[PDB]
């Protein structure tokens, strides 16, 4: 076969033991899912220092914890505009499973609290800014720039599906890469945990499986066609559809056609081409086997998945080197207390 | 060329989810 007994016994293990800290991850998450934790710091606990960031629930701001001197990542939402946009549910939803999950490659929520006006998330700064932009600055990345990174991205879905989570928006601009080089997975507003199937339209043109665009019920599996794109679009610098309107895009997606670049390895264009596969029953992530289908395969051959976790391999770039920042009012009267009892 | 493709598609930029 392709394993002799030494390399066969190994790999069995460390699948053995993927599974019993699956385990313990699920008992730790449960725990938090069932009971989340509200109102750990208050909005005078910290000094505004700079908007990063505005949007149409809220806005992002760097603020320095008064007390620690730490900086963080302040989501603030306005109550009122949440309520008007019909996001209460997804608000609420994001909030609870960011104070329930645990990963080494996922941003963690420091504090929440909620004032008369608004919700604050309190999360962890990354000053190193989003792969989008390094992406884009650099053109591509390497095979294996690219593969560090994607390995990240397995560990952390093989951890978030194990929750019975479906991400749902993996794009370089939802991924952060903080000071030691490693990837920090942000914006949970379309997760959704779900054991089954689920139906909403909801993603990145470029970035959706076919079965999201043909108004199919869909499950875990869309997270691993992304995941393809995902590597695609690190290796070739633009990902593998794409189009002046988003229509265009979902008919290269549904078509069942990839072109790769010639420099493009073969073991890259296998990897891919069974990530980005529209049939259901042959998408690897999807199959028998699972995650073992991606984590055993020839383009991660040189991959070590426990020194990866550990963060014990050397990151293939740093970004240049706190609170570099280069590369609101609260009313009397409470507003939407009852919508928002649970943040 | 393809690269040339992605340029004139207008979405080189930060994409909005739908």
């Amino acid at each position: 076969g392709h394993m002799g007994n030494a390399a066969a016994a190994k790999k069995g293990s460390e699948q053995e033991s993927v599974k019993e800290f699956l385990a313990k991850a699920k008992e730790e998450f449960l725990k938090k899912w069932e009971s989340p934790s509200q109102n750990t710091a208050q909005l005078d606990h910290f000094d505004r220092i700079k908007t990063l960031g505005t949007g149409s629930f809220g806005r992002v701001m760097l603020v320095k914890h008064k007390e620690t001197g730490n900086h963080y990542a302040m989501k603030i939402l306005d109550k009122q505009k949440v309520v008007k946009l019909k996001q209460i549910e997804h608000t609420l939803n994001e909030k609870r499973i960011l104070q329930a999950v645990n990963f080494p490659f996922l941003v963690k929520l420091e504090f929440s609290f909620k004032d008369n006006s608004n919700l604050y998330m309190v999360m962890e700064y990354v000053p190193g800014g989003e792969m989008f932009s390094h992406l884009r600055r650099i053109g591509r990345f390497s095979e294996p720039h690219a593969r560090f990174y994607a390995a990240q991205i397995v560990l952390t879905f093989e951890y978030l599906h194990s929750l019975d989570l479906i991400y749902r928006d993996l794009k370089p601009e939802n991924l952060l890469i903080d000071q030691q080089g490693y990837i920090q997975v942000t914006d949970f507003g379309f997760a959704k945990r779900v054991k089954g199937r689920t139906w909403t339209l909801c993603g990145t043109p470029e970035y959706l499986a076919p079965e999201i665009i043909l108004s199919k019920g869909y499950n875990k599996a869309v997270d691993w066609w992304a995941l393809g794109v995902l590597i695609y679009e690190m290796a070739a610098g633009y990902p593998p559809f794409f189009a002046d309107q988003p229509i265009q895009i979902y008919e290269k997606i549904v078509s069942g056609k990839v072109r790769f670049p010639s420099h493009f390895s073969s073991d890259l264009k296998d990897l891919l081409r069974n990530l980005l596969q529209v049939d259901l029953t042959k998408r690897f992530g999807n199959l028998k086997n699972g995650v073992n289908d991606i984590k055993n395969h020839k383009w991660f051959a040189t991959t070590d998945w426990i020194a990866i976790y550990q963060r014990k391999v050397e990151a293939p770039f740093i970004p240049k080197f706190p609170g570099d920042t280069s590369n609101i009012r609260v009313s009397i009267n409470e507003k939407c207390g009852k919508e928002f009892t649970e943040f | 060329t393809t690269y040339a493709d992605f340029i004139a598609s207008g979405r080189t930029g930060r994409r909005n989810a739908i």
